[PDB]
RNA sequence: UUUUUUUACUUAUUCAAUGAAGCGGGGCUGGACUUGCGUCCAACUUCUGGAGUUAAGG
RNA sequence: AUGCCCCGUGUGGCGAAAGGGAAGCCGGUUAAUAUUCCGGCACCUGGAUGUGGGUUUUGCGCGGCAACGCAACUGAAC
């Protein structure tokens, strides 16, 4: 049985009668000013029109498309610096021994990153697929990639994720990276990525790659303009 | 003749919280409390915690300010820091997904897991904190307690099973330091469980050892503390262990084999190189069944010096002859719920009474199927007071009590007036028991008439602490007169 | 041995109580012989006429997250996991 | 390994260390087959198993059992240690003289009323006449007459 | 596709307030009109020179 | 107590021998200083730690209508 000593009482947090319980202010916190600028900076993008050059970068890969073709990449990442010292450490036993590097050693496949490599490789036609990544800043470093795969007629995708190409190619940033030849069992694999890419990405861009960006207004301004358009409406 | 504030000088120097330590030494708690166990810093409390801190609690624990400023100049917090940092690189390695990067930093980063040892080194640790050998073999009786409880007890995420191994390496190798010394002396089995008294160097260390079983896990326990108390006892009970052994001149690790630990075998599987209590069970060759436990009886016969023991192969391996039909037993240890007439069967119990008491007890009141005399701890020093099993209730017993008894067993001016109107109109040793039963009585009265004069004559707050001193004797009196009264009742029956 | 003095529980009644006394597996078992903790892991040790109904009353052991069939490589695993 | 005391000097102790408590050695009681006058009632048992924890002021009772596989182990064996763990660097240490004395060596001596006599002892005569309470008494200076007062509001005189 | 007019939007820019504390859109409750259920408008403290804080409770 | 919680109030220093401010008086003494030296008799501030008192076995003292009195009279944040 309770105690009968125990009673409630409640607290009126109405207007004038009781301190105001301790809420969530994170909505109206007076935030420093980088964590302030970089919010405006992205909402000032949102409102201003973005040119088709800028605004082609927000249509990316799905998240299927982006795992299959890193179920490609993952075989081909290239060696680390200690896989590297330990080739030469194991190369350099064989010549000691006085065999040869041609015996030794074999051609490599790996994935090409660099941007000056990699636009060398598409001038030069030998890549076979271009990945291009979301956020590199300054994006000049990359807004010409598409129209120049177009032009060279390399397939080509944006994928989020530099830090995720970095990743791969042992660094902490990519800006881009290319597939161009690839062992005899992932042949297969590479021409049912390239038709993949293709059917889902480029079919898709074709008609919004040329459209503007931006123009989107905030949640407040939003709200008053589906109501003046719902008073537009019953009038 | 400068001013000077209130909470600047003194005790508020002296002592600081453990929340203003823990700060200043810029640590979290369970960095802080590794420390402070190991270092071996304690609490202590101030004469006035309002002058040490204002907002002051019976609740918080202040620290000595000399005894922070020593774990700040202690070397073990760059380690802390470095294995944070490799910690750190290791994650770093692991989200990237490189897994030949992040073993090859887990293998700097040294782990308890994968080493079954103490991640930092407590070599210098050991070092202040026992100054001399003496010192070091005074504080052993928490260090034994503590790792022959985690040689039982199941591992866990803070304690793993290699680590547990090494703890029944080092337990091992102790006790076969103590099988050759003959420096064990006392032996007590309790509910508890084993308690052994050890003389090493002239300093005594008393111990328990649980039975084998499955020990409870049950409640809120931190396995964490648990291990940082582990690793400083490893850490010195390994170090004592080798200078013992060199001490002893054998040679130190005992090797110890992995097939035979694999057996079984524990005591008989470490082999040391050489490079009253041993007269007590000196020549004797005993048995020892399933029920028997066979680790706690070969340990009290090698330290009682047996030649040759035996004992089941299903319980353990290197031994003497398994076979109960050979008549090299000359004794043996069963408990059960064979009638060899040259095999004596006798009771650990009375192996444990004979190892307390030197004198070889007989084995007929230690028959098995009959009822054992009761066991008796050889720790207990008697005093006045406080009773002693041993002692006869007719050696000690209060006055009443002795009346009471003598009248029970006898039992198994106005009177003058009226003697005088009634004429104008064995027993007498049972009423002559009663008359001093009577004086007694007055005897009594008289005496807390005295106490009570005295208690009048005494001042308030030295009337109370006298009350308090009654108050205490009374009840430790009580008790005893408690523990009397049944034993007479055990006697009578 | 290890296993069952660590992880040792009994199913009776439809309950998972551990064997913390020798006296719950002498109730347990009572008539085939087995009393004690000890006898139990001899029975599982050496198998016997009553490893069934042994393996029946032991409970299955949950091993702790370690972060084809084995010769012997098994006792590692064992070690490793308790 | 190497033992660590390769040079062992005497160094006096400083004051401010205090030795952790040392637990008490085992008694008569702890044994498993004690002396039965240590056993207590199931009275006493009972009284115990309704009590609540802590407020027992012995964490053993004491038990009796006849065979070494009947004896159960501890179900808070590793919580006693575990105690004694939170004990060693958690509870504050201090320095305490406990007083040790006979209690009688506080009191007074004083001489016995034998030697002190004469005084009253024993009452000797009542006066009744008061229905109320008596509030004042004096004597007369010639030691004749008593002089009583009470809530009556009368003033007696008597023998 | 460009040249003038006014006429909406907010993100440039300007002004003000705060300890950046309750903004906007819904939901609940009540009242009104309406249409036969959409709007707008309100939730909470007014005889007193007291006190209001460490959450009660489910 | 490998973290968590509370609070808002801002921002440091210099700036008065007449402002604010802890506490020393009398007598004597030197060629020359004196509320500074000597003699006598005090006070304030800060600190540590005992003894005696007070409170308490129902934990946090009693009295007066009251103004209030009594050697003490549990008191953290806010």
């Amino acid at each position: 049985p309770k105690n009968p000593l125990l009673e409630k009482r409640p607290r009126n947090f109405g207007i004038g009668q009781d301190i105001q319980p301790k809420r969530n202010l994170s909505r109206m916190v007076k935030w420093p000013e980088y964590i302030r600028l970089q919010r405006q900076k992205k909402i000032l993008r949102m409102r201003l029109k973005v040119p088709p050059a800028i605004a082609q970068f927000q249509y990316t890969l799905d998240k299927n498309l982006a795992a299959q073709a890193f179920k490609l990449l993952n075989k081909y990442r290239p060696e680390t610096k200690q896989e590297k010292k330990e080739r030469l450490l194991r190369e350099a036993t064989a010549i000691k021994e006085g065999k040869k590097k041609e015996d030794v050693s074999k051609k490599p496949y790996t994935v090409k990153y660099g941007l000056n490599h990699v636009v060398g490789l598409i001038e030069n036609k030998k890549a076979s697929l271009v990945l291009i990544a979301n956020d590199v800043d300054p994006i000049e470093l990359v807004v010409f990639l598409p129209a120049l795969c177009r032009k060279m007629g390399i397939p080509y995708a944006i994928i989020k994720g530099k830090a995720r190409l970095g990743t791969l190619v042992h660094k902490k940033t990519a800006a881009v990276v290319a597939i161009t030849e690839v062992r005899s069992e992932d042949k297969n694999e590479l021409a049912k990525l390239i038709s993949a890419v293709k059917e889902g990405y480029l079919e898709k861009v074709e008609d919004t790659r040329k459209r503007w960006g931006g123009g989107i207004m905030g949640f407040k301004a939003q709200k008053r303009e589906e109501k003046r358009k719902k008073s537009l409406e019953t009038a | 003749g400068k001013a000077k504030k209130k909470g600047k000088s003194g005790a508020a120097r002296n002592y600081m919280t453990r929340t203003q330590a823990v700060k200043k030494l810029q640590l979290s708690l369970p960095d802080f409390r590794k420390l402070c166990i190991w270092k071996g810093i304690y609490p202590r409390e101030p004469r006035d915690r309002r002058k040490v801190n204002k907002s002051a609690t019976a609740s918080t624990t202040f620290y000595y300010t000399k005894d922070i400023q020593y774990l700040l100049h202690e070397p073990l917090l760059q380690k802390f820091r470095e294995q944070k940092a490799l910690e750190k690189k290791i994650s770093r390695a692991l989200g990237r997904g490189d897994v030949s990067n992040a073993a090859r930093l887990e293998r700097n980063a040294n782990l308890p897991e994968k080493t079954g040892k103490p991640r930092y080194t407590l070599n210098h640790i050991i070092r202040e904190r026992y100054p001399t050998f003496q010192d070091a073999l005074r504080d052993l009786d928490d260090c034994l307690s503590m790792l022959f409880l985690f040689a039982n007890l199941p591992s866990t995420t803070a304690v793993p099973a290699k680590m547990i191994a090494r703890c029944e390496r080092l337990c091992h190798e102790f006790q076969h330091y103590l099988i050759v010394t003959h420096s064990l002396r006392k032996s007590f089995l309790s509910i508890k469980g084993i308690y052994y008294q050890a003389n090493i160097q002239g300093e005594d260390i008393l111990w328990l050892v649980p039975y084998k079983f499955n020990q409870r896990i049950v409640g809120d326990v931190d396995f964490r503390i648990m291990g940082t108390f582990v690793e400083f006892y490893m850490t010195l009970l390994g170090f004592v262990n080798y200078r013992l052994y060199t001490s002893i001149g054998l040679k130190y690790p005992p090797k110890f084999d992995q097939v035979k630990d694999d057996q079984g075998a524990e005591l008989a599987a470490f082999s040391l190189e050489g490079l009253d209590p041993s007269q007590l069970f000196a020549n004797f060759t005993f048995f020892l069944s399933r029920e028997t436990p066979r680790q706690p009886l070969e340990f009290i016969l090698r330290a009682f010096g047996c030649k040759r023991i035996g004992w089941d192969a299903v319980l353990g391996e290197g031994a003497f002859t398994t076979d109960e039909s050979d008549p090299r037993i000359t004794h043996q240890i069963i408990d059960r719920p064979g009638r060899y007439p040259g095999r004596i069967y006798v009771q650990p119990q009375w192996v444990w009474d004979s190892i307390n008491d030197e004198e070889l007890k007989p084995p007929e009141l230690y028959a098995p199927g009959a009822q054992l005399p009761p066991h008796l701890s050889p720790f207990v020093k008697p005093t006045q007071g406080q009773y002693d099993p041993t002692k006869p209730l007719e050696e000690q017993q209060t006055e009443a009590e002795a009346l009471e008894a003598e009248l029970e067993d006898a039992q198994a001016e106005a009177t003058l007036e009226r003697q005088r109107e009634l004429e104008a109109e064995l027993d007498p040793k049972v009423k002559a028991k009663l008359e001093a039963k009577k004086a007694l009585e007055r005897k009594k009265k008289q005496e807390a008439e005295e106490l009570e004069r005295a208690k009048g004559m005494l001042s308030k707050k030295k009337r109370k602490l006298f009350e308090q001193m009654q108050y205490s004797n009374a009840k430790k009196n009580a008790e005893d007169a408690k523990l009397r009264a049944k034993r007479r009742r055990i006697e009578k029956e | 041995r290890e296993l069952i003095y660590k992880r040792g529980y009994g199913k009776v009644n439809g309950q998972r109580i551990p064997l913390t006394d020798n006296a719950i597996i002498e109730e347990n078992l009572g008539k085939y012989g087995i009393i004690c903790i000890e006898d139990l892991i001899h029975e599982i040790f050496t198998v016997g006429p009553n490893f069934k109904q042994a393996a029946n009353f032991l409970w299955p052991f949950k091993l702790s997250n370690p972060n084809g069939n084995r010769e012997e490589h098994i006792n590692a695993l064992i070690r490793a996991m308790n | 390994f190497y033992d660590l005391w390769q040079n062992e000097e005497p160094q006096p102790p400083n004051p401010m260390h205090i030795p952790a408590p040392k637990l008490p050695p085992p008694g008569y009681d702890l044994s498993y087959n004690p002396p039965p006058e240590y056993l207590p009632t199931k009275e006493e048992r009972e009284e115990w198993e309704k009590m609540d924890p802590e407020d027992r002021e012995k964490d053993y009772l004491p038990t009796k059992y006849d065979s070494l596989r009947k004896v159960p182990a501890w179900g808070n064996f590793v919580k006693e240690r575990f105690e004694r763990c939170m004990d060693l660097y958690l509870a504050p240490r201090v320095r305490k003289n406990r007083l040790n004395i006979d209690p009688n060596s506080l009191l007074p001596k004083l001489p016995s009323p034998d030697e002190l006599k004469p005084f009253p002892t024993v009452q000797q005569t009542i006066f009744r006449g008061h229905e109320g309470r008596v509030r004042s008494v004096a004597i007369d200076p010639t030691g004749v007459a008593l002089a009583t007062g009470g809530d009556d509001g009368t003033v007696r005189v008597w023998e």
